[PDB]
């Protein structure tokens, strides 16, 4: 449930996705999932308008 | 061998300077000459 | 300087009506009158000679003749 | 012409997008010049340069 705000998964904040993603896993996991959603993302947006 | 052309730039004469000249033109007075284009060919890009 | 030859959009020859379209500005027609005649009638390939300034002209006058 | 709207990815906070056919068409063709000036005198002396 929920929509993605900037209270969510943005920058200068806690209960981060990437940030909660990194605090239970390996670091690693946490970057790889962040260039996904910069490939996943933007390319609907553009599709959408 | 061939005199070096020279053209001025209010007459637009077609002069040569011979070795050590004051540099001038003999039809005006103007102090200022120019130079021709060269006649070799040159290739350019049309893209 | 020149009016260009291709659009830059499109891509559609501009560059074969800038003398016309001056011939038929002084025939007492208006600018949108000789736009839409001459064969333009969309407006990213109109604005090519409409906008358009004409320096070679005066460039002319300062260039080197023949004496 | 331009068109407000997001593309793909290079929009970013002040990245713009060109148009290949446009820049071959020519829109945005600059040119530079630059001046290379010498001067060449005599001296007190009969010496001179060549
Ligand atoms: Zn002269
Ligand atoms: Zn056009």
């Amino acid at each position: 449930s929920g929509s993605m705000d900037k209270g969510t998964l943005g920058s200068g904040s806690k209960n981060n996705i990437f940030y909660i993603l990194l605090r239970d896993w390996g670091q690693n996991e946490a970057a790889d999932a962040m260039s996904r959603l910069a490939r996943l993302a933007p390319v609907y947006l553009s599709n959408r308008g | 061998q061939q005199p070096m052309i020279y053209i001025c730039g209010e007459c637009h004469t077609e002069n040569e300077i011979k070795s050590r000249d004051p540099i001038r033109c003999r039809e005006c007075g103007y102090r200022i000459m120019y130079k021709k284009r060269t006649k070799r060919l040159v290739v350019f890009d049309a893209r | 300087m020149i009016i260009p030859v291709r659009c830059f959009t499109c891509g559609k020859i501009v560059g074969n009506k800038w003398e016309a379209y001056l011939g038929l500005l002084q025939a007492e027609y208006t600018e949108g009158d000789a736009l839409d005649a001459l064969g333009l009638k969309r407006y990213c390939c109109r604005r090519m000679l409409l906008a358009h300034v004409d320096l070679i002209e005066k460039l002319l006058n300062y260039a080197p003749l023949e004496k | 012409t331009v068109a407000v709207m997001s593309y793909s990815g290079y929009d970013i906070e002040d990245a713009l997008v060109l148009n290949k056919a446009s820049l071959d068409r020519g829109f945005g063709r600059c040119l530079v010049y630059k001046n290379a000036k010498c001067t060449l005198k005599r001296y007190t002396n009969q010496t001179f340069d060549k």
